[PDB]
C-alpha cells in the first residue's frame, strides 16, 4: 500500500490503543461543569418532572456513584447499608456455585451474623429467616439476597435520601445532569480516522471523542443522496430503531449513543466493533465447523430475540452484516432495513438475494419476524459453506436465485450433522406457519432445538464461550480505504436542500442518558470530579478572603435564581452575563456581586416568549409601556425552566391582582 | 487433632467461671503466686462493689442509719481502683460498717435495681478473713472473683485421652461482634445461661432483662446454618443463684407466662429449661440441657464427666 | 575581466 | 573585451538538449500533477511553482544566455522583470517546500492539533500568502537591476549586456540576503521537520517490525532523506555560483576561470530547473494510491 494508507492505518490503529491502562488520558478536550449555582434551577427542572426520587437517580449510573460516594464519606449511618448492598451485588455475579458458597458466607458473617449478634441488625425477620433457610440446605442461588436489596433500598430511602439531596454532592448531580441535558454535537467533537465501511446512503468512519477519548464508530448519510433516492422515510426509520434497541443492555446489538446531523450529513454513534464484519473473516478464513459456527448461531439467535421482543424485524441479515468486537464476540450492525410490525405487518420485498424469505419475496404478501429466521438459516449455511443455499451471484443471475420460491432447500447430507440438517430443514421451511421460530414462542422454538442441546444459554448471555476466531489486533479488519472507494460527487449535482427539506430533521438529534453516563463514569467521571473539587475550594477561598460569598442566604422568598446575559445593547457590551433572582412580585439583578438590585417588577410583564438571536435560542419579555428585556441562557434546561417560572410567577402575580 | 469448643452466652453468665474449674480439675490448679495476685483482684473487686452500692444508695436516695459513715461513705467515693493497692486500716472499718449497716443492706436486698456483683455476699461474710493481711484465698476465693474477659482466648486442655480445646469469649453485646473469627471449625458448643438472670436487666441495657437477651442469643446461635453438623450443649448456670431469688422474687412478674406455681426453684428451673430449648427451629435437632453450678467444683465434675462421652460419641472422628 | 550574467 | 561567449559549440548543443529533456518532464508531468489534484493543496501549489519555473524563465535563457551572451533581447524594464519573475519564483518555490514539510509535520505528529491550525480556510490562507503573495515581497530588491551595456559593441544589439547595475557592496549584500532567504532558512526548517519525521517513522518501523507497512514506512522516511539530499545537490551549486559572482576579493579573472565560470553557469542553471522536475517523480514513487491515478490521467 502507499504510504498515505500506511500513515492512515497506523494512526488509527495507535488512537485506538492509545492509553488503554489509563482512559481518562485520552481526552483532547475537557468537560466544563457549570457552576455549583446550577442546582436552583436544575432542581426545579428535575422537580417540575418527577426526577429527583431515590429510584430516579439511584437507577442512574452518575447517579448512583454520586450516592454511593456521599454515603461511605459523610453518613456514617447509611456506610454499612450501601457497603452490604454493593457486596451483595458483586456476590451476583459469581458464575459457580463453589465460589458463590463462600462469597455467600463471607457475606452473611460480615453483615448478618456480627449484627444479630450485637442485635444492631435492622432488617426484618422475614429476611434473616429466608437468607437462613436457603443456607442451612447449602442453597447458593444468585437471588440470595433480593429481599435484603429490597429492605436496604427501603432504608436508603428515608432520611439517607433527603441528606444526600441537601448535601453538596446533589449539587454534583446536578452539574453532570446538565452538562447531559446541554450535548450539542457537530463534527468537531469527534476526530474523524479512515473509512472503514460504505454503502447506503453514505459511509462509516471510525472515530474517538474529543472530550472522552472513547472509540466510536461514526456512520454518515448524506443529505443530498437521501432527497435524490426518496429515503428521508428510511434515514428517520433508523433512528427510530436505532434508539428503540439502544435503550437497555442486549451486548448482541451495535447500540447508537448519539444521533446529530451536520447542514448536509445525519451522523449516528455507534459502538466501534474493531474485529471487523464476518464476512471478510470467513473469505480470509474460510468455511467454518458446526462447532465453530455454534457460537455465531447462538450470538444471533439471541440478538434476534432482543429485536423481535421490541416487535422489530432485521429484514437484512448476512454474514457481512455481523460485526466481530475486539474478542471475537459478534453483534448485529446495520439496522437501515428493519421494520416494526407491532403496528402493521410490512409486505415490501426488502433484504438481499439469496438471504429473503419466501413471503418477503413474494409480492404484497405480509410478513412478520418470520423472516428473521429464514435469514438466518440462509446465514448459518453460507458459514458452513461460503454461499446460500440457492445459487451465489457469480453462479447463477438474481432472479434465478429467487426461484428459492419454487424448490426446497438442499440439505447436504456430507457437511451437516443429522442435528444440523434438522435446524436448517425447520429454518428453511417455505411455509411460514411450519416454520421453525414462526410458531409458539419464537425465539424459544430454536433455542432449545436439538443443535443447541449442549448449549448453556445462560453462558451465552454472559458470554463465557470462547469465540472460535479472534481478530488479528495488529490490523484494521478492513478493505482499503482505496477498495472501500466513494459516492461520486457529480452524481448530486443539481440537487438543492430547501428549507422545507431541512425541517425534516428539525427533531432528528438525540443523545442516549444511560449511554453516555457509562461513556461518561468509564471515561473522565473521576478526573473532571477531583478538577471541578479543586475549582470550588479555590473560588471559594477567594470569595471567603474577598468578601462577596456566593449568595447571600437567597434572599427570604426568591422562587429561583441563576445566571444570564442581558441582551441586545448596540451600545455596551452584547453579552451582559449577570446573576438574577425571581421573587413572586419581581425580579431582581446584581452586578459583579456587591448588592443585587431590582431589575423588572412581575406586575408590568405584558408577555414572556422565546426568541431567536444571532443563531442563539433567548427569551423575550415584553413590559407594559413598550419596553421590553431580552435574556439568554446557558443550557436548554435554564432556558425551559425560566420561560416556565417567569410565565407562572407574572401570571399568577396578575390573576390574583386581577 | 484437638477439638475446637465454644463457651458462649451473655456477659455475666459465667463462662470463664467454667474454664477455671475445667483447668483446676483437669488442669494445673493455681499456684502460691497465682493466690498472690488474685488477693489484689479480690480487693478490688470488694472496693468496686462498695462503690456501686454506695452510688445505687444515692441515686435511690435512701437515707442511712450511721451518721459516721457517712463520712467514710465520702472517702469511700474517694476511692478508685486505678491506683489499687492493698487493702489498708482505714478502709477495713469503715467497710464493716457500712456492711453491718442495715439501710445499705436493704439496698442490696433491692440489687435489683443496679448492676451488682453476685460474689459480693460471699466477700462480706468473708470480711477479716479475706481483709486481713495475712491474706491466703482459697479455691472458693480464687473462683469467686469477677474479671470481665475480653476477645477470644482459647484455651487448651485434653481430657484423660483425648484432646479438646475449649475457646473463652466475652459476653458484653459488643464485644460477641468479635465470634465471627471463632466458628472456623466448632465441633460442640456449651452455651451458659444465668438462671438467676431472670430478674436481672442487661449491663449495656436497663430497660432489656437479661433472660431475654439470653434467649435471643440462643435462637440467633441455633439459627446458624454452618451449626448443623455440631453439638450444643445448654449449661443452666447459677442454679444456687436462682433457688433464693425465686425464693424472693416473682418469676410472673419477668415473665408472666410462667403460671406455675410459686417459691418451686425445680418448677422455675423446669420452666426455664423448657422455654430455652422451645427456641429451636427445628425438633429434629436434640439440645443437651444440664443444670449446674461453676462455683461448685462437684457440679462441673458431674456434668463434665457426661458432657466428654456425649461429645465423643457425637465426633467418631 | 568581470562577468555580467546573473 | 570578450563581447561574445568563448562557449563550445559541443557544450551549446548537450546543455540545450538537457534543457529541453528537462522542460519536458518538468511541463507535461507538472501540469498532470496539478490536473490530479488539505497537504494536497500544498502538493498542487508546489507543482504549480516548479511549472513556472520552468516554462517563464528557461526559454529566455536560450540564445540569450546559455546559445549566446552577447546580445540581449528585452530591454531595461524586460530584464528587471525577467529577473524579478526568476528570484520570485525560485523563493516561491523554496518556500513552499518548506511550506510543505511543515504542513505534513503537524498533520503526522499532531493530527488533533492540525485539524485547527491546518483548518481548510486557513490553508488557503497560508498558501495565498505563501504563493502569488510572499514571493513578490523577497523578490523587488532581489531582481529590479539590469540592462548595464559594458560590451564595446554600443549601439549593436550584441553590445547591449544585461546585468545587475548596483554598486559592489550593495549588489553582494543583497546577493547574500537572497542566499539567506532562500537556501539557509527554508533547508533549516525543511531538514528539522524531515528529521524530526523521520524519527517518528523509524521509531514506528521498529515496532512494526508488517511487511506492507515496513516497506511503505522505509520508502517514506528514504524519500525524506532524498527530499533534503535533491535540494542541496540542486540548489547548491547554483547559489554558490550566484554567491562567487559577487563574494570575490579581485576583479581579476584569467579566461580559463571565465569560460569554466561560464560552463558552471550552464549545469548549475541545469541543475537548477532538474530540482523543478523532480516532484513530480517522488510524488509518483513515494505514493501508489497516488501513482495509479497519475498514470491514469
Ligand atoms: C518535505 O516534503 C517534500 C519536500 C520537497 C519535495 C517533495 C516533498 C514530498 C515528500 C513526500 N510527500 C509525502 N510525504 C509524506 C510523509 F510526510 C513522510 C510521511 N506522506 C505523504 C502522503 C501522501 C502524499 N501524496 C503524494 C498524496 C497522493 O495521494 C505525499 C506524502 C509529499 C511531499
Ligand atoms: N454463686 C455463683 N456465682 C457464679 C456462678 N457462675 C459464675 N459466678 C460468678 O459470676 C461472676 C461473673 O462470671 P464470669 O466469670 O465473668 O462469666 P463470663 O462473663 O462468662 O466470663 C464471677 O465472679 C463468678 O464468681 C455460679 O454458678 N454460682
Ligand atoms: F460478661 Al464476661 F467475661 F464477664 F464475658
Ligand atoms: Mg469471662
Amino acid at each position: 500500500a502507499d504510504l498515505e494508507a500506511v500513515l492512515a492505518d497506523v494512526s488509527y490503529l495507535m488512537a485506538m490503543e492509545k492509553s488503554k491502562a489509563t482512559p481518562a488520558a485520552r481526552a483532547s478536550k475537557k468537560i466544563l461543569l457549570p457552576e455549583p449555582s446550577i442546582r436552583s434551577v436544575m432542581q426545579k427542572y428535575l422537580e417540575d418532572r418527577g426526577e429527583v426520587t431515590f429510584e430516579k437517580i439511584f437507577s442512574q449510573k452518575l447517579g448512583y456513584l454520586l450516592f454511593r460516594d456521599f454515603c461511605l464519606k459523610h453518613l456514617e449511618e447509611a456506610k454499612p447499608l450501601v457497603e452490604f448492598y454493593e457486596e451483595i451485588k458483586k456476590y451476583e455475579k459469581l458464575e459457580t456455585e463453589e465460589e458463590r458458597l463462600v462469597c455467600s458466607r463471607e457475606i452473611f458473617d460480615t453483615y448478618i451474623m456480627k449484627e444479630l449478634l450485637a442485635c444492631s441488625h435492622p432488617f426484618s425477620k422475614s429476611a434473616i429467616e429466608h437468607v437462613q433457610g436457603h443456607l442451612v440446605k447449602k442453597q447458593v442461588p444468585p437471588d440470595l439476597f433480593q429481599p435484603y436489596i429490597e429492605e436496604i433500598c427501603q432504608n436508603l430511602r428515608g432520611d439517607v435520601f433527603q441528606k444526600f439531596i441537601e448535601s453538596d454532592k446533589f449539587t454534583r448531580f446536578c452539574q453532570w445532569k446538565n452538562v447531559e441535558l446541554n450535548i450539542h454535537l457537530t463534527m468537531n467533537d469527534f476526530s474523524v480516522h479512515r473509512i472503514i465501511g460504505r454503502g447506503g446512503f453514505g459511509e462509516v468512519y471510525g472515530c474517538r471523542k474529543a472530550d472522552t477519548g472513547k472509540m466510536y464508530a461514526m456512520k454518515c448519510l448524506d443529505k443530498k443522496r437521501i432527497k435524490m433516492k426518496q429515503g428521508e422515510t428510511l434515514a428517520l426509520n433508523e433512528r427510530i430503531m436505532l434508539s428503540l434497541v439502544s435503550t437497555g443492555d442486549c451486548p448482541f446489538i451495535v447500540c447508537m449513543s448519539y444521533a446529530f446531523h451536520t447542514p448536509d450529513k445525519l451522523s449516528f454513534i455507534l459502538d466501534l466493533m474493531n474485529g471487523g464484519d464476518l464476512h471478510y473473516h470467513l473469505s480470509q478464513h474460510g468455511v467454518f465447523s458446526e462447532p465453530d459456527m455454534i457460537f455465531y448461531a447462538a450470538e444471533i439467535i439471541l440478538g434476534l430475540e432482543h429485536m423481535h421482543n421490541r416487535f422489530v424485524v432485521y429484514r437484512d441479515l448476512k454474514p457481512a452484516n455481523i460485526l466481530l468486537d475486539e474478542h471475537g464476540h459478534v453483534r448485529i450492525s446495520d439496522l437501515g432495513l428493519a421494520c416494526d410490525f407491532s403496528k402493521k405487518k410490512p409486505h415490501a420485498s426488502v433484504g438481499t438475494h439469496g438471504y429473503m424469505a419466501p413471503e418477503v419475496l413474494q409480492k404484497g404478501v405480509a410478513y412478520d419476524s418470520s423472516a428473521d429466521w429464514f435469514s438466518l438459516g440462509c446465514m448459518l449455511f453460507k458459514l458452513l459453506r461460503g454461499h446460500s443455499p440457492f445459487r451465489q451471484h457469480k453462479t447463477k443471475d438474481k432472479h434465478e436465485i429467487d426461484r428459492m420460491t419454487l424448490t426446497m432447500a438442499v440439505e447436504l447430507p456430507d457437511s451437516f450433522s443429522p442435528e444440523l440438517r434438522s435446524l436448517l430443514e425447520g429454518l428453511l421451511q417455505r411455509d411460514v406457519n411450519r416454520r421453525l421460530g414462526c410458531l409458539g414462542r419464537g425465539a424459544q422454538e430454536v433455542k432449545e432445538s436439538p443443535f443447541f442441546r449442549d448449549l448453556d444459554w445462560q453462558m451465552v448471555f454472559l458470554q463465557k464461550y470462547p469465540p472460535p476466531l479472534i481478530p488479528p489486533r495488529g490490523e484494521v479488519n478492513a478493505a482499503d480505504a482505496f477498495d472501500i472507494g466513494s459516492f461520486d460527487e457529480e452524481d448530486t449535482k443539481g440537487i438543492k436542500l430547501l428549507d422545507s427539506d431541512q425541517e425534516l430533521y428539525r427533531n432528528f438529534p438525540l443523545t442516549i442518558s444511560e449511554r453516555w453516563q457509562q461513556e461518561v463514569a468509564e471515561t473522565v467521571f473521576d478526573t473532571i470530579n477531583a478538577e471541578t473539587d479543586r475549582l470550588e475550594a479555590r473560588k471559594k477561598t477567594k470569595n471567603k478572603q474577598l468578601g462577596h460569598e456566593e449568595d447571600y442566604a437567597l434572599g427570604k422568598d426568591c422562587i429561583m435564581h441563576g445566571y444570564m446575559s442581558k441582551m441586545g445593547n448596540p451600545f455596551l457590551t452584547q453579552w451582559q452575563r449577570r446573576y438574577f433572582y425571581l421573587f413572586p412580585n419581581r425580579l431582581e439583578w446584581r452586578g459583579e456581586g456587591e448588592a443585587p438590585q431590582s431589575l423588572l417588577t412581575m406586575e408590568e410583564i405584558q408577555s414572556v416568549e422565546e426568541t431567536q438571536i444571532k443563531e442563539r435560542k433567548c427569551l423575550l419579555l415584553k413590559i407594559r409601556g413598550g419596553k421590553q428585556f431580552v435574556l439568554q441562557c446557558d443550557s436548554d434546561p435554564e432556558l425551559v425552566q425560566w420561560k416556565k417560572e417567569l410565565r407562572d410567577a407574572y401570571r399568577e402575580a396578575q390573576q390574583l391582582v386581577q | 487433632r484437638e477439638l475446637k469448643l465454644l463457651l458462649l452466652g451473655t456477659g455475666e453468665s459465667g463462662k470463664s467461671t467454667f474454664i477455671k474449674q475445667m483447668r483446676i480439675i483437669h488442669g494445673s490448679g493455681y499456684s502460691d503466686e497465682d493466690k498472690r495476685g488474685f488477693t489484689k483482684l479480690v480487693y478490688q473487686n470488694i472496693f468496686t462493689a462498695m462503690q456501686a452500692m454506695i452510688r445505687a444508695m444515692d441515686t435511690l436516695k435512701i437515707p442511712y442509719k450511721y451518721e459516721h459513715n457517712k463520712a467514710h461513705a465520702q472517702l469511700v467515693r474517694e476511692v478508685d481502683v486505678e491506683k489499687v493497692s492493698a487493702f489498708e486500716n482505714p478502709y477495713v472499718d469503715a467497710i464493716k460498717s457500712l456492711w453491718n449497716d442495715p439501710g445499705i443492706q436493704e439496698c442490696y436486698d433491692r440489687r435489683r435495681e443496679y448492676q451488682l456483683s453476685d460474689s459480693t455476699k460471699y466477700y462480706l461474710n468473708d470480711l477479716d478473713r479475706v481483709a486481713d493481711p495475712a491474706y491466703l484465698p482459697t479455691q472458693q476465693d480464687v473462683l469467686r472473683v469477677r474479671v470481665p474477659t475480653t476477645g477470644i482466648i482459647e484455651y487448651p486442655f485434653d481430657l484423660q485421652s483425648v484432646i479438646f480445646r475449649m475457646v473463652d469469649v466475652g459476653g458484653q453485646r459488643s464485644e460477641r461482634r468479635k465470634w465471627i473469627h471463632c466458628f472456623e471449625n466448632v465441633t460442640s458448643i456449651m452455651f451458659l445461661v444465668a438462671l438467676s438472670e431472670y430478674d436481672q436487666v442487661l449491663v449495656e441495657s436497663d430497660n432489656e432483662n437479661r433472660m431475654e437477651e439470653s434467649k435471643a442469643l440462643f435462637r440467633t446461635i441455633i439459627t446458624y446454618p454452618w451449626f448443623q453438623n455440631s453439638s450444643v450443649i445448654l449449661f443452666l448456670n447459677k442454679k444456687d443463684l436462682l433457688e433464693e431469688k425465686i425464693m424472693y422474687s416473682h418469676l410472673v412478674d419477668y415473665f408472666p407466662e410462667y403460671d406455675g406455681p410459686q417459691r418451686d426453684a425445680q418448677a422455675a428451673r423446669e420452666f426455664i429449661l423448657k422455654m430455652f430449648v422451645d427456641l429451636n427451629p427445628d425438633s429434629d435437632k436434640i439440645i443437651y440441657s444440664h443444670f449446674t453450678c461453676a462455683t461448685d467444683t462437684e457440679n462441673i465434675r458431674f456434668v463434665f464427666a457426661a458432657v466428654k462421652d456425649t461429645i465423643l460419641q457425637l465426633n467418631l472422628k | 575581466r568581470r562577468p555580467y550574467i546573473l | 573585451s570578450e563581447l561574445d561567449v568563448n562557449t563550445d559549440i559541443y557544450s551549446k548543443v548537450l546543455v540545450t538538449a538537457v534543457y529541453l529533456a528537462l522542460f519536458v518532464v518538468g511541463t507535461v508531468g507538472n501540469t498532470v500533477t496539478a490536473f490530479t489534484l488539505t497537504v494536497h493543496y500544498h502538493l498542487g501549489s508546489l507543482a504549480l511553482s516548479d511549472l513556472l519555473t520552468l516554462l517563464l524563465a528557461m526559454p529566455v535563457e536560450l540564445y540569450n544566455f546559455i546559445w549566446v551572451h552577447h546580445p540581449w533581447a528585452f530591454g531595461d524594464a524586460g530584464c528587471r522583470g525577467y529577473y524579478f519573475l526568476r528570484d520570485a519564483c525560485t523563493y516561491a518555490t523554496a518556500l513552499n517546500v518548506a511550506s510543505l514539510s511543515v504542513e505534513r509535520y503537524l498533520a503526522i505528529c499532531h493530527p488533533f492539533k492540525a485539524k485547527t491550525l491546518m483548518s481548510r480556510s486557513r490553508t488557503k490562507k497560508f498558501i495565498s500568502a505563501i504563493w502569488l503573495a510572499s514571493a513578490l515581497l523577497a523578490v523587488p530588491m532581489l531582481f529590479t537591476m539590469g540592462e548595464q551595456n559594458r560590451s564595446a559593441d554600443g549601439q549593436h544589439a550584441g553590445g547591449l549586456v544585461c546585468t545587475p547595475t548596483i554598486h559592489t557592496a550593495t549588489v553582494k549584500v543583497v546577493i547574500q540576503v537572497n542566499t539567506f532567504m532562500s537556501f539557509i532558512f527554508p533547508m533549516v526548517v525543511i531538514s528539522v521537520l524531515n528529521t524530526i519525521i523521520a524519527n517518528k517513522l523509524t521509531v514506528m518501523v521498529r515496532q512494526a517490525a508488517e511487511p506492507g507497512r515496513v516497506q511503505a514506512l522505509r520508502h517514506g522516511v528514504r524519500v525524506l532523506r532524498a527530499v533534503v539530499i535533491a535540494f542541496v545537490v540542486c540548489w547548491l551549486p547554483y547559489h554558490v555560483r550566484r554567491l562567487m559572482f559577487c563574494y570575490i576579493s579581485d576583479e581579476q579573472w584569467t579566461p580559463f576561470l571565465y569560460d569554466f565560470y561560464h560552463y558552471f553557469y550552464m549545469v548549475t542553471n541545469a541543475l537548477f530547473y532538474v530540482s523543478s522536475t523532480i516532484n513530480p517523480i517522488l510524488y509518483n514513487l513515494v505514493s501508489a494510491n497516488f501513482r495509479h491515478i497519475f498514470l491514469a490521467t
